DNA sequence: GGCAGCGCGCTG
DNA sequence: CACTATGATACTT
DNA sequence: AAGTATCATAGTGCAGCGCGCTGCC
DNA sequence: GGCAGCGCGCTG
DNA sequence: CACTATGATACTT
DNA sequence: AAGTATCATAGTGCAGCGCGCTGCC
């Protein structure tokens, strides 16, 4: 069921919680999976999305999980374990190879890349492994940071994005890149330097293997989640190497592999749309999925300038790229009072939505 | 008739006088019609003129502290606003000021306009606090200012080593531990414990320090002649609460305490003399590509350290006017201890009772013929009325079992005889024989408090006391001192900084305000104005000491 | 060649230049040998003479406030320490002041040197209010100082009454509401909430003005002629805390809201209008001589009182400045709980949580358009902010359901239609038809909270609104306002106080060093000084309004 | 036994009481009693001195008793019962008759006199009955204000001084006078203005019939507590009207009624004793007794200036007055911190000593 | 008939 | 519908 | 090139008290 | 093997 | 054994 | 009568963190 109501979730009253009101979802990225083992509502009805809201290090506290049952949102537990040497704004990647089981828990593996840094301002590759492990009423973890020793064809360190990948040892794709600042730098750091590229990164064996194509050069800070079931994967806009000349974005970008019963024919192509204004992208992040379609919001809560057009707003976008004849319209509007910070939550064949925001902890809800 | 407005640019700053101020002085006289003080507008010429940025090495000023774009969100910018100049005009510039001082100070040898022949060894220090509470504007935005400011400052002290076999110092700058010798480099508004701006603001700043470090320049193009130069510094005004969140270690230790050694916590014993350099970042590795928390977990560690450590050149550190605090909230609470007849350093619940009560007995005799309103948060001034040759009686008056109190004298005054090696301005120019005993003299100093006390804590500047002192005075080339390379020229220049805001510079508008802080503070500590300005001779009363009578009155 | 020493005397002043900066500078200018300012020997000669005490009516300046002994520790001596004025000779030095302006004020008939004749009816006004955290000095006693401050000083304003049936004011004072307008009479280190001092230090002076009050004076031998004059004054800088309890009565009141009437504390009716004078005391001697808590408990009492009434002339107190702070603290909060659909002032266990929040949105929302950093203790900048003819809508914004909108911005509308009355320094001269209909458009003003909201409270000040204005500024005898008889002018200097203390009087001994901040505090409020400093002419550019364009720039 | 030691009585932890650690004993004024019902102590051996050691106004809170038991001091009720209409640093004099008695509680009614005033700064003539009464385990009071209505021969309000008086009815003495500042009296109020006179005050009839003497002027601020058992009653230093001439004393005074089986023959005399140094008075307070003798504190624990004498300082002095060579000794002087504010506690035929200070609360013991 | 908590609202 | 305070700078003289 | 005018805003008003409930004696 | 309190001492 | 800041006034010029 | 010198002192350094115990799981 798409085109659903706000549901703003309800909030901590800080009671048996820290002192944040767990508004602490400023600057945060994480994963989230239907999984078993209702260990917060032993229940026979309730499946429940097991969650880690919480893999960061200098945006908020080291990690935490949430109470994402079946279809309320409360707290059910409070975590600093691992406390904080982790990884600033950077990425949040898709799980690891799964391990062999255990009579009474079960194994993940979690992949982070990308980020800056709070001590030195400047680049950072961290390629992080974290093992996380949920028995009932407690989990652990464990830490496995991994720098250039272990890395083949190193890729240059960079400001942001996302990634996505099939679930085991395939493409993950396109980060966003960094003026940085160096020694003899410090002067008019607004220029563009340019990679643009494909790299399949294996999962275990360390090595970005940069896909053969003529690269399309810009817009490379945004992009979408690979869709399964006839896959897709789409980039969306928001710069232009630059910070001068805005990313009013009319079109797309399909990055997929073609022939998906193995990995080759790597293309590239752009369609446009049926497009209700202009300017897909507010500067900001949408990347959400659904199961016909796309979930894309990001748009201003607050009007920060866009630099030529005067368009972009807190609204959804809904793409219809599954089909041929590829259309935009819209759902109906919940104009809450989100925006311009979401983080997604997904499912197969149906529409199941949630989402965080900086400060105002709620629920996006279609 | 008409004047000079280098005079009147210098008679501004003593007074203080901001600028609408002199405005009208100069309405006034001009419309009672003398012959007086320059217009503004003569002033604003040559007020361009001492600001950084005029020379070359070996055009706008004030430069904005963010340098990135303002329309995308796309880095977490945070919360800043501030100016800072480029470094290496503000050495050049002061390089400009005492050019004239080397003129009358290459004497004796002379051989003045030789540049590949005298190459000239200087050497100064800096460092960098905080501050706290200072008022906060409207700002018309969606994110709000934290109360605080950041400031960044540099001195000069020496400008001889390598010269002749008569290697002799040339210029001091005789005041120098104050205000008035202090430039400017950077004001902000920001914060520094939830911090992520240090590494903004001040991490490039020292990124350029190295660039600027070890090297022969040349201040090129100066007056005429050119003149050369070898630029060293030493960073030491980076008081402890500075030195670990930023030197990679962690603030109250319990295992490491010192910045310099690797020293147990529980080691009252002789000394350690160890000096771990740039080790850290190596051990910071071996916990980066192996197991964060779960490797060499207090095993290899001579020091803990989280980050990759921020500023360089970690050999030189300690503070001389910043540890009278502690020594005094040191031996204050050692008086304490002794005025009930306690033991075991604690706050115990049958214990803490006759702690609180005997130290609120000192206050109020200690009130009764000296001073002490506070509590926490002890004052400088009140730090030097407790090592002070006289009213060794009076702090002591209530102790009974009068060996005690004899030996609680006691110590003190050999605090006192010893003392004088830090904040002595020049030592190894006096007290010499002092200088090569005082090891030998704070190991007895502590083997007093070893034998008449079974307590022994050592906080963290015992530590820097009874070591760290001797070999760190006697280290070849340094300085060889502690004293004038202290940080109280930054803490009374504080006092200058909200003086210089609150009500004085430009208002309404706070990053546009803060620049005109910073540019009447840079200009405030030229020395080519005040040798300029407030240079008289005083009516002489042959020396102001004695007829033949009365050293005072 | 040389000068005029009080043209040097009023260029100090504007300057707030120490005094030894003025030597600096004539040693400066000395030094260089320009014909300029006058020594300070030079001043300090006419410095004694406009200090206070140098008439006579119908020697030592600047005298202690303890006036007894010291060495017999009998009387219970309270913890305070200041200077004082008698108060006839700062009344009759401000009168030597403005004789200069009534030989320019007697225009359209003239007959001045007639002494029997024209006798001047001046009316005027005074008050007094504390301070809060000064800092305290070491003071070499036994007892300490609490950290703040009384100040106490009156105004001028009005100098016609008993002129003839051409009745007609000829000096207001322009500004008047300010400093510089000010002169002062008490300040000293003290407190007032655990007191027991305003009756060392207020008190005496409140029984010197009862024997001033109400007597046609004489400035005795004034310059060649005399000048009599007729005081009168009215006590009203006296705000609420300070109402009560030296008023008699009780501070937060709950059954007696007023200081003028007797009413209810559950009442919003038309009006209440009974005026209560002097009559408390009487019911003091009836609780007095009867049964201290168990007679005419809660029986009797037009209001509550405990103790014998200090300061008299009870029939006239309200202010107008100080109520923008409360009538933001009104308005503000009916917004907050109108933002969250709640209902009954409180703050309930399920309610308060939602008032919170709402309040903190309401908070941030009005950051992202205007300025509001503090939480408690509103400023009267923030006042005004929310009273302005523009950014209505910006303050219910966030308001849904737009009938409750457009009433809350319609209440508003009323209440700035309704504003004028107060704040304006003269109505009966301006405004007038409002002044004579403000008594039935207050009550419909009422009436606009009685329908469109159930909640109604009354707090302290909206009865001093909707009654309490008209039948004041309509009386008989009185002055015909309460906008210039308001109490901004203490506030403003009590930012000079610190000012004139906090580095910048006599500094070392607390007792000397305020005499001199009072001295100079004095000496600031000449309008025999300001009448010949800072009295030139601009550059005339035809009005500053047009040329034919552009109301800005 | 008199000469006995310190004892520095144990004191509040401020876990019960009010925020003061009973330290409030400044400027305090008060009376108290050996007598029955041990309400404090249900103890067969444990004799009880009941007391109240708060009876004031604006010097602390309004009333108070204390767990003065029969050797040890410490709290056992805090009362602010009356809440503070009450008199500034005034007397607290002799008790007034009793009344018919009660099945389970006894009646006290307490006379105020004198004193000056928390709101106006100058002089005040309150005569206050105040009516206490004990039950067990809780009291009562009422309050009986009486200004000079009911008051025939109304004496010159003034400063300070003690009374004391015959258990009923009879003569009460020698207050101490103000150089009260009026309308035009601000500049010099260091003059002398004198009355120095007996009056018998009838406690039931306010009246204050003057007795008949030719009148000694000086020396009316300090006296002692009349003496029972071949009575005698001496004044002491203090004052000489000025507050510049110090008052050094090296004599007492005698007032006696001089055959007490009835109330007549009023004279007057002074004794030179065999003085120990000099200045009897330390300008501050002694007061109190003994049984055989006096015990007189009073002397500086910090020593304020004595005008022509360096003499005064905190030791005590125990006059011999009942013996006809009367000389003065001193017993041991127990030189703890205290000085300078000594509230007296007596008893008949033995030595039974306490003792209140201003802010070291203690315990003043011989 | 108190009575000392919350519990807060008044004006600072 | 307090006044007094700050420093560029755009717009008059 | 001299001189105001305009632009926006900081400064300072900075804890006692007295209800009105409550069980709770 | 954590683990979150006191509980405080280090330097602010 | 930080320096820089304040205003009488006693003691030199 | 001009000019320093002396007298005493205010100004400003203004919360995170990391132990070391503890039952307590
Ligand atoms: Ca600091
Ligand atoms: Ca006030
Ligand atoms: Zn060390
Ligand atoms: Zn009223």
């Amino acid at each position: 069921m798409s085109s659903g109501p706000i549901f703003s979730s309800l909030v901590t009253d800080s009671s048996r919680s820290s002192r944040k009101k767990s508004d602490s979802a400023l600057g945060t990225e994480f994963t989230v999976v239907c999984d078993r083992v209702p260990l917060r509502d032993p229940s026979p009805t309730v499946q429940r999305f097991l969650c880690f809201v919480f893999d960061n290090g200098s945006g908020a506290m080291s990690t935490l999980p949430i109470d994402v049952g079946g279809e309320g949102i409360s707290l059910s537990d409070m975590k600093e374990v691992k406390a904080m040497p982790h990884i600033a704004s950077g990425c949040t990647a898709v799980w690891g190879p799964p391990l062999p089981p255990k009579p009474g828990k079960d194994t993940k593996q979690v992949i982070l890349w990308g980020g800056l840094d709070k001590r030195r301002w400047c680049c950072s590759n961290d390629l992080t492994q974290v093992d996380i492990t949920i028995t009932p009423k407690t989990t652990t973890a464990k830490v496995s940071i991994l720098p250039a020793d272990k890395q083949d064809g190193v890729p240059s360190p960079r400001t942001g994005h996302t990634l996505v990948a099939i679930s085991s040892l395939q493409a993950i794709l396109f980060g966003g890149l960094e003026l940085a600042s160096r020694h003899a730098r410090l002067g008019t750091c607004a220029q563009s330097c340019k990679d643009g590229y494909f790299y399949l990164l294996d999962m275990t064996t360390l090595r970005w293997n940069k896909l053969p194509l003529p690269p399309l050069v810009p817009r490379a800070y945004h992009s979408s989640t690979w869709v399964p079931a006839s896959s897709t994967m789409v980039i969306v806009g928001g710069i232009t190497y630059s910070g001068h000349c805005p990313s009013e974005r009319l079109s797309v970008s399909d990055v997929v592999c073609l022939k998906i019963s193995d990995t080759s024919q790597y293309t590239l192509t752009e369609i446009h749309m049926e497009g209700v204004r202009d300017s897909y992208v507010s500067s900001s992040s949408a990347s959400a999925l659904c199961d016909d379609r796309f979930v894309l919001y990001g748009g201003y809560h607050h009007d920060k300038s866009g630099l030529h057009p005067p368009e972009p707003s807190r609204d959804l976008y809904v793409m219809n790229l599954q089909t041929k004849k590829a259309v935009v319209h819209h759902a109906p509007t919940r104009m809450a009072s989100a925006g311009h910070t979401c983080l997604r939550l997904i499912d197969n064949s149906v529409v199941m939505i949630g989402g965080t925001c900086k400060s105002v902890n709620c629920c996006t809800n279609l | 008739s008409c004047m000079t407005p280098e005079e009147c640019l210098g008679m501004r700053l003593d007074m203080l006088m901001t600028k609408n101020q002199y405005s009208k002085e100069y309405n006034i006289l001009k419309e009672r019609g003398f012959s007086t003080l320059c217009p503004p507008k003569q002033l604003d010429a040559i007020e361009k003129t001492l600001m950084p940025g005029t020379a070359r090495y070996s055009l706008e000023p004030d430069s904005v502290t963010m340098d990135f774009h303002e329309y995308v969100p796309d880095f977490p910018c945070p919360n800043t606003k501030g100016v800072r100049f480029p470094y290496a005009h503000a050495v050049a510039k002061t390089l400009e000021e005492l050019e004239d001082e080397i003129v009358n100070g290459l004497k004796k040898l002379g051989r003045d306009p030789n540049d590949p022949t005298l190459v000239i060894h200087t050497i100064c220090k800096d460092g960098a606090d905080g501050m706290g509470d200072v008022s906060v504007h409207k700002e018309k935005s969606d994110h709000l200012l934290p109360d605080k400011a950041l400031r960044f400052s540099f001195c000069v002290l020496r400008c001889s080593v390598m010269h002749k076999d008569t290697e002799v110092t040339i210029y001091e700058d005789p005041n120098p531990n104050s205000v008035r010798s202090n430039r400017p480099v950077l004001e902000c508004i920001g914060d520094e414990n939830d911090d992520g701006t240090v590494a903004v603001c001040v991490g490039p700043i020292e990124c350029q320090r190295l660039l600027m470090k070890d090297k022969i320049m040349r201040v090129h193009m100066s007056d005429g002649t050119q003149r050369a130069h070898y630029l060293t510094f030493f960073n030491s005004m980076v008081d402890e609460k500075w030195d670990r969140a930023h030197g990679g270690l962690a603030g109250a230790g319990s295992k490491y305490l010192c910045t310099l050694c690797e020293a147990v916590r529980d080691e009252a014993l002789e000394k350690a003399g160890s000096y771990k350099i740039t080790r850290t970042l190596k051990k910071i590795e071996v916990t980066a590509s192996k197991m964060k928390y779960e490797s060499q977990e207090k095993d290899t560690f001579g020091v803990k350290g989280y980050p990759l450590l921020t500023t360089e050149p970690w050999e030189r550190g300690i503070d001389a006017t910043h540890t009278d605090i502690n020594m005094g909230n040191y031996f204050k609470s050692l008086i304490v201890r002794e005025m009930a007849q306690v033991h075991s350093w604690a706050k115990t619940a049958n214990v803490k009772k006759q702690i609180v009560d005997a130290e609120s007995k000192l206050d109020k005799h200690l009130k009764e013929s000296l001073g002490l309103n506070p509590t926490l948060m002890m004052a400088g001034n009140y730090a030097r009325e407790l090592f002070k040759a006289e009213h060794a009686d009076k702090l002591v008056a209530l102790v009974d079992k009068p060996d005690r109190k004899s030996a609680l004298v006691e110590v003190l005054a050999k605090f006192r005889q010893l003392r004088k090696v830090y904040r002595a301005n020049w030592p190894l120019n006096d007290m010499s024989d002092e200088v090569r005993q005082y090891k030998a003299k704070a190991v007895e100093m502590a083997n007093d408090l070893k034998t008449h006390f079974p307590y022994a804590p050592c906080t963290n500047y015992l530590h820097k006391v009874i070591e760290h002192v001797q070999e760190l005075i006697e280290h070849p080339s340094g300085v060889g001192s502690v004293g004038a390379l202290s940080s109280e020229g930054n803490e009374a220049g504080n006092k200058l900084f909200r003086q210089l805001r609150l009500g004085h510079a430009r208002k309404g508008n706070t990053y546009n305000g803060l620049r005109d802080v910073l540019c009447t503070h840079w200009l405030y500590t030229s020395k080519t104005l005040r040798d300029k300005a407030a240079x008289x001779x005083x009516x002489x009363x042959x020396x102001x000491x004695x007829x033949x009578x009365x050293x005072x009155x």
